[PDB]
């Protein structure tokens, strides 16, 4: 096996971009 | 206690929804009044700066109601605080909320008729049937189930209260 090189990404943790998101919602209480 | 403010939300809610649909207008009328009227009642008196002049709390709308109606404006109702500066028990806040509703061409037959099937279509969707648990005196108490089913019973003040003293009133 070849000698270990650590990833470009640092070797943390893989990438975890944000994504876009959206207000939850609660139901009608009246519905 | 959430339960029972959401059961207080649905009963508004229901009330607004009803008249809606019988074709009353939501209206608001003065909560500060020069002269208070539409009860018996203690008011509240506060002072208006700009006007320079006390002024009551309102105790009732009614007033304003049927001048609306004069005003041509045939079905209105409110949902609103009244304040009553009086005393405080199980039964009376100083500021509370009422509904009033007015109704042109109509009489007293017809909101006996209006009333059974507002308050008893009310109890049933909201608690899925006419007949209600209620403790009087607590939960260390008894309880008794309310049957709201219409018709209600009728009473007329003289002759009732005549047959419950045992004794006849004047005319
Ligand atoms: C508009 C009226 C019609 C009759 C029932 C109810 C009476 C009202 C009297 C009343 C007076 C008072 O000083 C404080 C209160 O909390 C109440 C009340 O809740 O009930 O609403």
């Amino acid at each position: 096996p070849m000698y270990q090189v650590k990833p470009y990404h640092g070797g943390g943790a893989p990438l975890r971009v944000e994504l876009p998101t959206c207000m939850y919602r609660l139901p009608n209480v009246h519905g | 206690v959430r339960q029972k403010f959401i059961i207080r939300s649905k009963i508004i809610t229901y009330i607004r929804s009803f008249l809606d649909e019988l074709g009353f207008l939501e209206i608001e009328t003065p909560m500060m009044n020069i002269i208070p009227g539409g009860a018996v009642a203690k008011p509240f008196i506060t002072y208006h700066n700009e006007l320079d002049m006390n002024l009551y709390m309102r105790i009732a709308p009614e007033l304003y109601h049927k001048m609306l109606v004069v005003g041509g404006i045939d079905r209105v109702y409110e949902i609103g605080r009244q304040f009553r500066n009086e005393g405080i028990d199980l039964t009376h806040n100083p500021e509370f909320t009422t509904c009033e509703f007015y109704m042109a061409y109509a009489d007293y037959h017809d909101l006996m008729e209006i009333t059974e099937k507002m308050v008893s279509g009310m109890v049933k969707h909201i608690t899925g049937s006419y007949k209600v648990t209620y403790h009087p005196d607590g939960p260390e108490g008894q309880a008794y189930d309310v049957d709201f089913t219409p018709p209600f019973r009728r009473i007329n003040m003289v002759e009732e209260l005549e047959k419950a003293l045992g004794m006849k009133l004047p005319e």
